[PDB]
């Protein structure tokens, strides 16, 4: 794309020289905290990002996803160009502004999001996948497609294995994988409109986002709002079968039964 | 020198092991085997202090002639010791350095092996076993003493002008007769200024114990490679200047390199099983480098602790932050260096030495050896006194101590090394059992000012301090942490006291004590300095070890001893 010239330019132009509260910003020292704690989760917030560029609103929603990578390739960029001493061994955060059960609807898929739920119980954890390897069955020799690719076929029996191999095999080997636990959604008897439908969504977190949730307990997520990847698609009866699918960025907790006051001290 | 002794040494003798230590086994398990290499039937003796000395020989009263001295001497003008020696020859080879010239001199059964850089005490014996005041050893105006007696001429003998000795002043008069005793003072007393400044002042020792015995046996065609390794034991128990100080450290890597760089049994034929021809390297004397993980020695370091306050969690902080220039794993950094993975464990000294740089811990690296048996294994060569003291166990059974003795004996044999491990059993957990009252006393703040000094005492024993040498050691490790670190130079560095209960043996208040930090060749007073309250009133008190720094009390006469100790 071509944008994205400027957003790398941008990026790198604050993550280590815009700063407020009287120099040495975080993010200049987050980043090797993050580090030295082989933690693997550097957070923003939307505040400090409006408050460098308010344009950084309404080129990001046409996909979210765009701005999400074009932030996680930064920071790749900034960690081993400083630090390729544990370049051996990313995701993002951003966590300020409510919006309310019932009220994300069929307009607000896929865009910039911030949006609550609660827990319940569910399942255990899983692995998932990036990457595409399948090829040896003729000469099967060393191909190596340049990507970890998610859903892609081009399917030739032209492939660099002497162009060969219509026909198929699969690895079982080489393999990445992501674990992941499911949830259930709830949401509070505190805000509640009266009765309404009882709330209960697909919603969805990821390997790192993983192995703390609690039944009838909470967390702010910051989500983001899409489908499931195929609901129901036939000609049919006289409905879809369709539900829909929300996946987490950042989880910010609701309860904070343990200690509750942050930066009262008074 | 015995070239020419050595070749006396057929006769019957007794090779006693000189008193606790580590390079006497070092030194004298060598000498079982030229004993039956001669053909000599031998004798070996446990000793722990002058007690040992005579209970046992009192059993073995012969004539036997040829006798050793070495970790001893610094005890008796020792015919006075044992009068039963007329002839009976004594060998030195004592690292003990300040020792009386009674057993240098009246030379009939004693060996000097003496080159040294003091020219101090030349007539010293001339005088002080010479001199004396209002005395006997003389003439006098009764028809009874009109004889040619013991006529010292001296301060020993008369003062009324019949005395053929003592050509120093004046006889007939100086101003008068009896300004004899006031110049007899003066020279005994004008160089006592040096004299009793010497063993009243502080104590420290000598050398090795088979270095000689290396290069003794250096003539003989003896490329008996095991045993430098069995050497190097004695070195670094106390070459080490992390210890004791050296400065041959330094030196030395001169000399034994001008032995091994030299020194090549096989140029073409070294790389095979048994003990391969073994090799210097510049490493560390780190608190056991090599066969656990680095998270054991990050906080089991004085050098690193000394600097960089690692019983606290900033320490840590700055640690790991630290580690972000290696840019170590963490899993890694938790399981043994050995059982890393590789590229790892081999490449990672090569930048300490170099990113260390900036940390204020820079000399952690020195120079070392490393060698072999076979291919279960790779020993080091510093990573083996410390598993010895684990075997070195106070247990009251009444039979270990004397035993285990033996076992240690038993222990530098290649044949003999499924015990050697036991001491790694015992060795780490007392190593961090070092901290389990420190971080009680650093925020405690058990510290003493105590006037001109720094002091501690503890009052709850440790099953593992029953064992006394550890006593000195967390003496060694707390001062750097609070005393040495919140100060300035002139509110941190004196010297310490380190008590040990013994909550089992009825109660006698055992104690050692050491210099400040950066104060190393600043000798320690203490080789004298528990004597000022001592020489003043004294209490029940013991100098019955070989050691100079070691006493015992009382229960309860130890304060008021302190309070006369304040000086």
């Amino acid at each position: 794309l071509g944008p994205r010239t400027e957003i790398a330019n941008r990026f790198q132009s604050f993550l280590r020289t815009f700063v407020d509260e009287r120099g040495a910003y975080t993010y200049r020292d987050r980043i090797r905290r993050m580090c030295e704690q082989n933690m693997s989760s550097f957070v923003v917030s939307y505040t400090d990002l409006a408050n460098k560029e308010h344009v950084l609103a309404y080129f990001l929603p046409e996909a979210p996803f765009q701005m999400l990578e074009i932030f996680d390739k930064v920071a790749k960029d900034m960690v081993l160009s400083i630090f390729p001493t544990y370049e051996r061994v990313i995701h993002v955060r951003i966590s300020p502004l409510i919006e309310e059960l019932r009220t994300f609807r069929k307009l607000h898929l896929n865009q910039l999001v911030r949006t609550l739920g609660v827990v319940t119980a569910t399942t255990g954890v899983l692995p998932q996948l990036s990457v595409i390897k399948y090829d040896c069955v003729k000469c099967g020799y060393v191909l190596g497609p340049f990507v970890q690719s998610q859903n892609t076929e081009i399917k030739p029996g032209s492939c660099p294995e002497c162009q060969s191999t219509g026909p198929f095999s699969i690895n079982m080997e080489q393999t990445l994988y992501r674990n992941y636990q499911k949830i259930t959604l709830q949401e509070s008897p505190g805000r509640i409109p009266a009765g309404r439908i009882p709330r209960s969504k697909d919603v969805i977190l990821l390997a790192d986002l993983c192995d703390q949730c609690k039944p009838g307990d909470e967390l702010e997520v910051t989500g983001i709002y899409t489908n499931n990847y195929d609901g129901s698609l036939n000609t049919d009866q006289g409905f879809p079968v369709f539900a829909t699918v929300i996946i987490a960025n950042h989880v910010v907790v609701k309860d904070s039964k343990q200690v509750v006051q942050s930066l009262t001290d008074e | 020198l015995r070239n020419d002794f050595y070749r006396q040494l057929v006769g019957k003798r007794i090779l006693i092991v000189v008193n606790y230590d580590i390079d006497a086994i070092c030194a004298s398990r060598i000498l079982q085997a030229l004993f039956k290499y001669d053909h000599m039937l031998y004798t070996v003796v446990p000793i722990m202090g002058v007690t040992g000395l005579k209970r046992a020989y009192g059993e073995h009263q012969g004539d036997v002639k040829y006798v050793v001295l070495v970790n001893c001497g610094g005890c008796v003008d020792i015919v006075e010791l044992l009068q039963p020696s007329d002839d009976v020859t004594f060998f030195i080879c004592d690292s003990h350095r300040p020792l009386d010239v009674c057993n240098i001199y009246s030379d009939r059964q004693v060996c000097i092996l003496g080159d040294a850089s003091l020219e101090e005490n030349i007539p010293a014996f001339e005088t002080i076993f010479y001199d004396s005041e209002g005395e006997d050893e003389d003439e006098d105006e009764s028809s009874d003493t009109e004889q040619q007696h013991d006529d010292s001429g001296a301060g020993e003998s008369d003062q009324e002008d019949q005395a053929p000795r003592s050509r120093k002043l004046s006889r007939l008069e100086r101003h008068e007769q009896r300004i004899l005793k006031q110049r007899a003072r003066r020279q005994w007393e004008s160089e006592r200024d040096r004299i009793m400044f010497e063993y009243t002042q502080f104590s420290y020792y000598g050398r090795s114990a088979a270095l000689m015995v290396f290069e003794l046996a250096w003539k003989l065609s003896k490329d008996n490679m095991d045993l430098l390794w069995w050497a190097i034991v004695g070195i670094t128990e106390q070459l080490l200047l992390g210890k004791i100080e050296s400065g041959a450290y330094t030196l030395e890597l001169e000399q034994i390199q001008s032995h091994v760089s030299r020194l090549t049994n096989k140029t073409n034929d070294q790389n095979t099983m048994s003990a391969s021809k073994i090799t210097f390297e510049n490493d560390l004397h780190l608190v056991l480098y090599r066969h656990w993980p680095v998270t054991e020695s990050m906080r089991y370091s004085r050098y690193s602790s000394c600097q960089l306050k690692l019983w606290t969690l900033r320490g840590e902080k700055r640690l790991h932050e630290l580690l972000l220039e290696m840019g170590l794993p963490l899993v890694h950094a938790r399981q043994t260096y050995g059982a890393m993975d590789l590229v790892l464990r081999k490449e990672f000294f090569s930048m300490v030495e170099r990113l260390a740089e900036k940390y204020d811990i820079a000399d952690i690296v020195y120079g070392t050896f490393t060698l072999s048996y076979g291919y279960r294994s790779r020993y080091a060569a510093a990573d083996y006194v410390y598993a010895l003291l684990a075997i070195m166990e106070s247990v009251k059974k009444h039979k270990t101590p004397e035993d285990c003795f033996l076992e240690a004996s038993d222990a530098l044999s290649r044949q003999h090394k499924q015990l050697l491990s036991a001491g790694i059993d015992q060795a780490k957990l007392l190593h961090a059992a070092v901290f389990r009252q420190v971080q009680s006393s650093l925020e405690a703040r058990q510290v003493h000012s105590a006037g001109s000094f720094f002091y501690y005492v503890l009052q709850e024993e440790h099953a593992f301090f029953s064992y006394p040498y550890a006593l000195g050691l967390l003496a060694r490790f707390l001062l750097r942490g609070h005393v040495a670190t919140s100060r300035a130079r002139q509110a941190s560095d004196l010297p310490l006291i380190a008590s040990c209960p013994l909550n089992a043996s009825e109660g006698m208040c055992l104690l050692v004590g050491i210099v400040p930090v950066r104060e190393d060749s600043p000798r320690n007073f203490f080789g004298k300095a528990f004597e000022q309250a001592a020489q003043k009133s004294g209490v029940a008190l013991l100098q019955d070890f070989f050691e100079p720094a070691v006493v015992q009390l009382r229960q309860s006469d130890l304060t008021r001893f302190l309070d006369s100790l304040t000086v």
